[PDB]
């Protein structure tokens, strides 16, 4: 059922190569490993429809050009950086991408957690496709800004998605009822409801043996099947704060109590997060 | 050991 | 692309059915009115593959007798509670299972967003059916015997999922790599490896040396494709602080530090919980 | 006020995180 994903590793150290082959010691990974430079540039052309994840260690010498030089062949494939060796000379960070936008970052030490972290590069990569690199979809040819019309990255994103990827079935929520779609009316007086709605949490939060979970499920369900962000949940636990921040000056204590109601925050966004995880099916 | 008691209150309500 | 939801609702009052007939206004929802219970009963047991959801007021005479007689006939359908029983606390949200143990509780003043209700109590049907119930089950242990249809609650389920659903791509990830599958010994490793993860970002918060958004990015990739549950996260989090408790408490200082970082619980549960949301295969 | 402001730089990352 697992697709074959075929690891390209670029390292110098023993440390590190070591690491990775003890990490990747499924056969599920094939690993290729180029111990210079000037293997991988020579790799990445001999087999560049054979590579679906790179590993580009940093500390390896004359790293940007490599990079840079790899972007020129239309090798863009999924990447995995691992430690921090930035040049001094090139006075052109940036350093928002190296390779390109869905590259993942690692520590030297973090290669034990590389199976998920692998995924994870996969999986961006199929998200963002086509992304941006710091050496081609900038320059030159030919603004703008890429030498793939028939999107060579489309074509291997649909690739990847086929074998790395299944179809399941998901509760069709309505998208003219998501927040953002909803018109300007429609839209504040549900963010009115939600407001209410959390209000009424915070007030009996620490009130025991109260509707306080059956609170927080009706409006993580208004939260969740109108598709808004954490950041709204985010926002309106603020709009309640300074409510009861303005609240407390006069007529009350000090403001320690919203402190507390971090706890409110996190008990509503870890029940709208299980909501998310427990919507995701099998493959059958 | 305080806050260990008020995690946990998140911790098994969200169960259900 | 909308299947209609056949909405059968026993009110008995002038006021709620007005309040569900405005928010139930649009087109995909075909309202029934069952002004009694005998008229539910009667509705009931000749349109038994005709009703999507049950919109029951808690508070309506003979209650729990039909709901009984309903259980046993084996209508068992997605449904909503509204208010509480009429012994004889005045009306609020329900408090014990009524119906089913995938029901949902509003009280009479949370009716204005009942289009979102109505998905989540379809939503929570199909994922718990077939459903325990609250009758049938019979009960204090007075039990008699047949029958054990128990088709007729997965006939439903999967004919509901054939028309409140849809079918997108997902990134396949490694079920045999997640945390409730892994061996014991390899099980309490990983949760070593994200307890590791989790240190370097309570250290790296409030620096910021640093880097925040790639050390969190990092654990949320391990909790994600491991299917780890929100309530592990948490438990990190206090298992760390509960060591942090002590520190404090020993170099003299206060254990005020402890709610600052409640701060990072709630970012990075926003993370994994963003992380779910956006793998959501949308539509629109 | 403090709340807020601590409150926004976790809004702060979810606007320019991994994604857009
Ligand atoms: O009063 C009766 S009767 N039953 C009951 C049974 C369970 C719960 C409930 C919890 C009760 C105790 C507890 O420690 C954690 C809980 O998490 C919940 C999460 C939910 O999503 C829904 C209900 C609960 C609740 C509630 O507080 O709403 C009520
Ligand atoms: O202090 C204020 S005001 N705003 C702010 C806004 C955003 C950030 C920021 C992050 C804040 C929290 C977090 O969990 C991850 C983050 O990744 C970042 C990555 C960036 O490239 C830039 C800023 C951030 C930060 C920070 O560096 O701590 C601060």
């Amino acid at each position: 059922m697992l697709s074959q994903i075929a690891i390209c590793i670029w390292v110098e150290s023993t440390a590190i190569l070591q690491d990775c082959q003890r990490a990747l010691s499924a056969d599920r990974y094939q690993l290729q490993v180029c111990e210079s430079g000037e293997m991988l540039l020579e790799y990445a052309q001999t087999h560049r429809d054979q590579i679906d994840c790179l590993i580009l260690v940093a500390a390896n010498p004359s790293f940007r050009a490599v990079v840079q030089q790899l972007c020129f062949e239309g090798v863009v494939v999924p990447a995995i950086v691992v430690g921090d060796r930035d040049s001094e000379d090139p006075d052109e960070p940036a350093k928002e991408q190296l390779y390109h936008s869905a590259e993942l970052h690692l520590g030297i030490h973090q290669l034990e957690q590389l199976p998920y972290q692998v995924d994870a590069a996969l999986a961006e990569f199929l998200r963002l496709a086509p992304v941006e690199t710091m050496a081609d979809h900038i320059m030159l040819m030919g603004a703008n800004h890429d030498p793939e019309l028939s999107s060579q990255q489309r074509d291997l994103a649909q690739r990847l998605q086929e074998r790395l990827g299944y179809l399941g079935v998901y509760y069709k929520r309505d998208p003219d009822r998501f927040l953002r779609n909803l018109p300007a009316y429609e839209s504040q007086k549900l963010h009115q409801a939600m407001q209410t709605s959390y209000r009424e949490i915070v007030l009996s939060y620490f009130s025991p043996n109260s509707n306080l979970n059956q609170s927080i499920d009706n409006f993580v369900n208004m939260a969740f099947f109108a598709d808004v962000p954490v950041t709204k949940v985010v926002e309106i636990h603020m709009e309640l704060m300074d409510e009861f921040a303005k609240k407390l000056r006069v007529e009350g204590r000090s403001e320690d109590i919203l402190l507390d109601y971090r706890l409110t925050l996190i008990d509503v966004i870890a029940h709208l997060c299980e909501m998310y995880r427990r919507s995701i099916p099998r493959e059958t | 050991d305080e806050k260990s008691e008020l995690s946990r209150i998140v911790r098994g309500v969200q169960e259900k």
